[PDB]
């Protein structure tokens, strides 16, 4: 017939007229009964039409269609650390989404494919319930119901064809320390065919080392245990008859560098064959061509395995290429940082041959920079001749700066206030730019720290340091203590070796003091001094100008700038007096900074953290005490407070601090606490053994963008602060600091949050052996 | 977003909230109103609204992602001039922002990595559609991105300056050269290109450029 | 100033002797460029020169260039190996 | 919000891209000319409709 | 809460508990540790009042079969190699064929042992460990090893008359196919689901017939070791395969008398018409030789680990790898008799010999059983 018009009944994402197309069976165009058969799967080639039924009223036709399309939600239920998202990929895969057809029919498709995703997860222990819930107009949520039974463990490897080794050093291709009894719950050994072929190819690498050359894993058959967990396996190989490297005929384009390569293939004929030795053979000569230039040195071994004197012959086909391939290189991932900031941070050059050992140490020191979060590139050749090779420096970048500050006295009493900032790469030009310091009643001290450590081609270190402390320890009057200290620092950092790089500086300590408190060990180093001020009193004067040579070194091999994992800093810092200071003394100190991978992924990773300090006079004199050392609270011992760790002095028997406030700020004095009050906070020793041990941890709760940059970290701290001449007759009934074994304890962790603020350190530590004086909040927040 | 609604309402919510400026609760409504109704008789115009939530809620990929839509919803419209317009605005907001720019500190020569972007699709704009409201508008950040790339590469020849590599003070210097005539910066780039021939004892091929210095000297 | 040490600054970009006598005047460019490509600087807006120039600073003690700069004609045809020492 | 002093969102934002001008350009013959322009640039300069800046519709 | 909020899994319990015949244990005898928990092929004989059993540990046994009295024992624990003292860790089970204990190793060693003291008459290395029990006939040692390898060993020494591919599957798709004799034909099972029948004297395929398919995307039983071996009734082969998929097949050609490809039986014996199995919910059921037709089932045990259905005592007997022994009506599912000898789960297929019910359990070593 012909049809009248047609019903178009159920699309919900198909317009009426886009079914009148997909129809052959159009309005106006002559309408066979076969037509309406084509009409039904032409409307099933539409996708979207779960019903097709064609049917007419004479001639007026009219269609009765369920339909597919848009699915309204999928919701995932029991959708556990196997993760949705890639559950919903083999929805992903099996074409349904949010907005799709759903096609209800291939329900158990993707209730079969999900299984075999939980088949490939590493289970298979698992079900999959697609559940179909109506939304409007056509619309479905699909709730997805993850009864996941267990994965597989690993429990038993069986491997025959063994012929002088030992199955049980293949089981050990993956390591284990964990318990499961209930009472010891630390892990298990679970199941993943990628860690098989990781320990095949571990066992590969197993033999070849050895000498076998006719090394080959015949065949593999991993159990089907009636549990789908026990993962037991029948592994076939032939070792065979370990061979020795019997000599090496490296050939080639070797590039007039061949006795180069032949200082990479010094070898001798007979050892035992190692091929990994042989591919890294290979990669030497590859590195060397590539510092000659040649950024596709093509060398391929061979070697012969010769079953006759069951030994190897090392052939070896070289192909080093053009030496001149640095044209240019390009930088990205720089939208806010200068680019000769980074561009500074290189060594192969534009306009030259490659150096291949130059671009990566041109990295590391952008590895070691640490306002980035990766650093990379791109070395692609720019098409054309065999000198162009651009290499891309695209790298991502880490932000720059932070702001510390004190706690509470503000907006109930004066205006007073602690503040301290940081700008090192300033503005993206580089410059480490740090500036702290407070204005309150008691004291007004400045302090910045700003470099140039770039300031010539050498890389100087242009490091300005001042400094102005107008400290009075204003309570109720200055001579409670006044102290104005201040000064300069220009301290320069030069290259001698790139890892071992000296510093020195000079310290102008203008030290301008009054009536000083009666503790003991500070008028001590007075008597030290030959200063002879009045004990019951603090009204005694002290000008100093001191000048001291300060000095150091650098210890730099050590992979990042802001979260290494692999090697050890060592910083010396020292200083010494000279001729014409107000007091003849030194001061030496030092901080080490080790990364000891505990996992060789790098998971776990010993920080080796400790200080060390020893200060003095030249002679005559002592160090001063304001130098002495300290710790507790912010150091290495956390759970304690600020200046808890170290010798505590002992005020004189004293009457006049020009007036100490009634009952208030004692010295031993006027109003209350006389004949010989011992202080209790750390006036600090002259020496300093301190520690903290730091393990690198991450954390699953929170996701790895930025536990990685997130060191949780937990310490047992050590460590002591003692003064070795400290005195035994003047404190008798006072605790004796002159040996190392005033060793205060606590053990805790750290919470490392990277803000856009940088690291935010927080900390509870609980101290166990403690000492005199040792004032402990248990929590210690640092920013 | 929104539930499953009459799209006018959607619709008349997503442009209140566009004159609210709740670019947000226009995102939640222009998205749902094109989640259940792509087949919009505004879905168009919802895509265009959608980025005129996203770039004055400064949301650039997701401006970037409602033009993909619209690419994919209308690659025909009149309006893809305003998209080729809001891919290179999209861009020129993406490439560098600060807020050290009083102190004479700017970001015009760190990376023009969107600022080349930019330029891709405000250049197509005024070539694809040199009739638009929004070709002319486009022209003066084309001039102005020319620029950025003169800041920027004037910068790396002066790396290389200080560097010592003459032949790439000379490479970026051509590349100042090849790639824009209109700048200041590639007519200080004509000494500083000669100053590297003499560093490299080309003296003779030096003063050739200090002759285009004074043909340049206009 | 009264330095030993200085970090050196290097700058490839050259022909070798062998090089050298890979050429001669009358040598098209491409047959330059055979074995040893195009230069990584040319003269852009004269004729080809093809500026294969070493540079080298050793670490206070004086500098280094070997500038190999190869002009050729309109139609790349070489007509001088322009060898250049120090200074 | 500032709910204290009521000064709120305040002075920032430009459209200093717009307002930047084009420099001079290269006056040299043969001999000290050479290619200058390479990639995309390539700007028909139209004022064809104008309204640029703000007044510009970005929906 | 959260000590107790990890991951579960499901299971059914152990309905209808009958003691119609009050069973009890004819005699416990333990070897020792057996196969353990381990899933090995290893599986004891019971004959002539001589239990032969043994362990993977090492203790090859020979008891007297009312009380188990020993009498022999040897150790099959080897002590050199490139690692020197390991336990037998056997692989295929028990096989005594006349003077000798043929027993493959995981060792991938075919052992023979002097039955008159466990001596080892001969040992010999086969190609991989041995995926069942060394079907030793014909002066063949015919064994379906790891690598899918039909092997022949002469019986008096060991000596090698073959090794053919077989069924080989993708991965240790666990099934014993053990080549048995059929009629001068050898007709060994697939770990694939395939089903084969050679030339007993040469290893010479008569037929091959693939029936069920591997792992990947029809994906097959890791819950059940389907016994893929072809028990051979005149020349209608019954057998299953790795799907658990039961099959009547001609001897001599493959041809399918009637198939079970949608069925999956763990374990099954053919009593005569009434071939009673294990279903894959461990389900027991009796279904016809002449097609699918459930005669009877039961659901008895449902999820009870069971091992191979047995009639003795005038009934189905089974045990499980829960420990528990049932006897059931060989009739329509009446649990006749359960006996809870063991807790360490019976991993053996009881041995209706010697008037006994010989069941080795993993760790609950030799239980013999009566009612």
């Amino acid at each position: 017939f012909v049809v009248k018009d047609i019903h178009f009944e159920g699309l919900q994402r198909v317009a009426v007229g886009a079914a009148l197309l997909s129809m052959p069976v159009r309005t106006g165009d002559t309408v066979n009964d076969e037509d309406i058969s084509n009409t039904i799967r032409a409307l099933f080639a539409t996708g979207n039409f779960e019903d097709v039924r064609v049917l007419r009223d004479g001639d007026t036709l009219l269609v009765q269609v369920k339909e597919r399309p848009t699915i309204a939600s999928i919701t995932f239920s029991g959708n556990k650390s196997v993760k949705d998202d890639m559950l919903k990929q083999n929805l992903e895969a099996s074409g349904v989404r949010v907005g799709e057809s759903l096609d209800r029919t291939t329900i158990a498709d993707i209730e079969k494919g999900l299984e075999d995703f939980y088949y490939s997860v590493g289970k298979y222990s698992a079900s999959v319930k697609a559940v179909v819930t109506p939304l409007p107009r056509n619309r479905v949520d699909l709730k997805l119901v993850f009864q996941e039974g267990v994965s597989a463990e690993i429990q038993q490897i069986n491997i025959v064809g063994n012929h002088a080794f030992t199955t049980d050093e293949l089981i050990s291709h993956f390591q284990l320390r964990d318990e499961v009894p209930w009472w010891n719950v630390v892990g298990d050994r679970k199941y993943q065919k990628q860690k098989l072929a990781g320990d095949l190819e571990t066992l590969r690498s197993y033999y070849l080392d050895r000498g076998y050359a006719r090394f080959n894993i015949d065949s593999t058959q991993v159990s089907l245990t009636p549990d789908k967990k026990g993962i037991y396996v029948t592994v076939n190989i032939t070792e065979g008859d370990q061979y020795k490297l019997s000599g090496v005929e490296v050939s080639g384009n070797l590039a007039g560098h061949s006795a180069e390569i032949e200082q990479l293939t010094k070898i001798e004929p007979g050892e035992l064959y190692n091929g990994t030795k042989v591919t890294k053979m290979e990669d030497d000569i590859k590195k060397l061509l590539g510092r000659y230039g040649y950024a596709y040195p093509r060398v391929q071994s061979m070697p012969e395995i010769n079953d006759a004197d069951k030994t190897v012959k090392l052939r070896v086909n070289v192909d080093a290429g053009n030496r001149f391939y640095v044209r240019k290189i390009r930088f990205e991932g720089n939208d806010t940082s200068k680019d000769a900031v980074l561009r500074r941070e290189m060594r192969q050059m534009e306009g030259a041959w490659l150096g291949s050992d130059l671009v990566d140490q041109g990295k590391e020191r952008l590895n070691r920079l640490g306002f980035f979060e990766t650093v990379d590139t791109d070395t692609q050749r720019v098409p054309g001749s065999p000198d162009q090779v651009d290499v891309v420096y695209k790298v991502k970048e880490r932000n720059t700066g932070s702001f510390n500050f004190g706690i509470g006295y503000g907006t109930e009493s004066g205006v007073s206030f602690q503040a301290g900032v940081q700008q090192d790469n300033w503005l993206g030009t580089g410059y480490a730019v740090g500036i702290n310091g407070t204005k309150n009643d008691y004291q007004t001290y400045a302090e910045l720290s700003v470099t140039n450590p770039y300031f010539t081609v050498d890389g100087v270190s242009l490091g300005g340091r001042l400094f102005y402390n107008d400290f009075q320890a204003d309570d109720a009057d200055l001579s409670d203590y006044t102290n104005k200290s201040y000064g300069t620092d220009v301290t320069l950092g030069f290259p001698i070796n790139e890892y071992n790089s000296l510093r020195a500086g000079l310290g102008y300590v203008h030290n301008s003091l009054s009536n000083m408190q009666p503790q003991v060990a500070m008028w001590r180093y007075l008597y030290s001094m030959g200063e002879h001020p009045s004990t019951s009193d603090q009204d005694n004067s002290f000008k100093t100008d001191d000048f001291t040579f300060n000095y150091g070194w650098t210890y730099n091999k050590l992979d990042r700038g802001y979260f290494p994992t692999d090697g050890s800093r060592v910083n010396l810092t020292g200083k010494v007096t000279i001729p014409g200071s107000d007091n003849e003394y030194y001061k030496v100190t030092l901080d080490t900074a080790t990364y000891v991978p505990i996992d060789d992924d790098h998971k776990w990773v010993v920080l080796g953290r400790t200080r060390w300090g020893y200060g003095d006079g030249l002679g005559g004199k002592e160090m001063p005490f304001y130098e002495n050392f300290y710790a507790g609270g912010s150091s290495t011992v956390r759970g304690f407070q600020s200046n808890t760790i170290g010798p505590k002095a002992v005020y004189f028997p004293h009457q006049a601090s020009n007036y100490d406030p009634d009952y208030d700020y004692e010295c031993a004095t006027q109003d209350g606490a006389k004949d010989l009050c011992k202080s209790d906070d750390a006036v600090g020793g002259n020496a300093m053994a301190v520690a903290s041990l730091e393990f690198i941890t991450p954390t699953p709760f929170i996701s790895d963008k930025y536990a990685n940059s997130v060191r949780t970290s937990f310490f047992w701290d050590m460590g002591t602060v003692w003064d070795t001449n400290w005195d035994s007759s003047q404190y008798s009934g006072y605790p004796d600091y002159s040996d190392p074994s005033n060793i205060r304890m606590s053990a805790g962790i750290a919470l490392q949050w990277m803000s856009p603020l940088g690291p935010l350190v927080f900390s509870y530590a609980q101290p166990f052996k403690k000492y005199d004086g040792d004032k402990a909040e248990q929590f210690q927040f640092n920013i | 977003e929104v539930p499953d609604n009459p799209p006018n309402e959607i619709y008349a919510t997503a442009q209140q909230k566009l004159q609210d400026g709740n670019w947000r609760q226009a995102i939640t409504q222009l998205e749902a109103l094109d989640n259940r109704y792509p087949f919009g008789p505004y879905s168009q115009q919802v895509q265009l609204d959608l980025i005129y939530a996203y770039y004055k809620n400064a949301d650039l990929p997701l401006a970037q992602a409602a033009i993909d839509r619209f690419i994919r919803l209308n690659p025909t419209h009149p309006n893809i001039d305003y998209v080729m317009y809001m891919r290179g605005l999209t861009n020129m907001a993406l490439d560098d922002s600060a807020l050290q720019g009083f102190f004479g500190v700017d970001r015009s020569d760190r990376d023009p990595q969107h600022a080349r972007a930019a330029f891709s699709d405000f250049s197509k704009l005024v070539r694809g559609y040199p009739n638009s409201q929004y070709t002319t508008d486009a022209t003066k950040r084309l001039v102005f991105l020319k620029d950025r790339l003169a800041k920027y590469e004037y910068s790396v020849a002066e790396y290389y300056t200080e560097r010592g590599a003459w032949v790439a003070v000379v490479n970026r210097v051509e590349g100042m050269l090849r790639d824009y005539p209109d700048t200041q910066a590639t007519r200080d780039a004509l000494p500083l290109m000669e100053n590297a021939y003499r560093q490299m004892q080309m003296n003779a091929q030096a003063e050739k450029v200090a002759k285009i210095i004074a043909a340049n000297s206009s | 100033e009264r330095v030993v040490y200085r970090p050196d600054i290097n700058q490839g970009n050259y022909l070798t002797a062998n090089d050298v006598s890979k050429i001669r005047v009358g040598m098209t460019q491409q047959q330059v460029a055979y074995a040893l490509g195009t230069p990584l600087m040319s003269d852009p807006f004269g004729t080809n020169t093809w500026f294969y120039v070493f540079r080298q600073q050793p670490g206070h003690e004086g500098v280094t260039q070997q500038t190999l700069t190869l002009t050729f004609n309109s139609s790349g045809v070489l007509t001088n190996i322009d060898n250049k020492p120090a200074l | 919000c500032s709910s204290d002093s009521r000064y709120k969102r305040q002075v920032s934002g430009d459209e200093a891209y717009l307002e930047a001008a084009p420099l001079a350009e290269l006056h040299a013959p043969a001999g000290m000319i050479l290619p200058v322009t390479s990639g995309d640039y390539a700007i028909p300069v139209t004022n064809g409709s104008g309204a640029v800046g703000k007044a510009l519709d970005i929906r | 809460l959260f000590n107790s909020e990890e991951d579960v899994v499901k299971m059914s319990p152990l309905p209808t508990v009958e003691n119609q015949f009050t069973p009890t244990t004819a005699w416990s005898t333990s070897v020792g540790s057996g196969i353990g928990n381990f899933y090995s092929n290893l599986h004891p004989a019971l004959a002539d009042n001589v239990v032969y059993a043994a362990d993977r540990a090492g203790l090859v046994k020979a008891l007297n079969a009312d009380d188990g009295k020993e009498i022999w024992s040897v150790s099959l624990a080897e002590k050199d190699g490139w690692f020197s003292k390991e336990p037998a860790l056997l692989s295929g089970g028990v096989t005594v064929s006349g003077g000798h204990v043929y027993i493959g190793s995981e060792k991938a060693q075919v052992y023979a042992l002097n039955t008159s003291d466990g001596t080892v008459a001969w040992q010999t290395k086969v190609a991989g460990e041995a995926l069942s029990r060394p079907v030793v006939s014909d002066g063949l040692v015919l064994i379906h090893t790891s690598n899918g390898q039909l092997q022949a060993l002469n019986e008096a020494d060991g000596a090698v008359k073959w090794t053919v591919n077989l069924d080989m599957p993708s991965l240790s798709l666990r099934g014993e196919s053990a080549p048995t004799t059929a009629f001068g034909a050898a007709v060994v099972g697939g770990d694939n689901g395939r089903v084969s029948a050679v030339l007993m004297e040469q290893g010479q395929m008569i037929w091959q017939q693939r029936i069920s398919q591997a792992t990947g995307s029809t994906e097959i039983d890791r819950l059940s070791d389907v016994d893929t071996t072809p028990v051979v009734v005149n020349g209608v082969v019954f057998a299953l395969a790795y799907n658990g998929n039961l099959t009547a097949l001609d001897l001599r050609s493959g041809q399918i008398m009637w198939k079970r490809e949608l069925g999956s039986v763990n374990d099954f014996i053919v009593d005569g018409n009434r071939i009673y199995l294990v279903d894959q919910n461990d389900r027991v059921m009796a279904l016809t030789i002449d097609g699918g037709v459930t005669l009877w089932t039961q659901s008895d045990l449902l999820h009870r680990l069971l091992t191979s259905p047995v009639l003795y005592n005038g009934n189905l007997v089974v045990g499980d790898s829960e420990g528990y022994l049932h006897w059931i009506n060989v009739e329509d599912g009446r649990f006749v008799a359960q006996q809870k000898v063991d807790s360490s789960g019976f991993q053996t297929e009881p041995v209706a010999a010697d008037g006994k019910l010989l069941i080795q359990a993993k760790d609950g070593t030799v239980y013999s059983i009566t009612r």
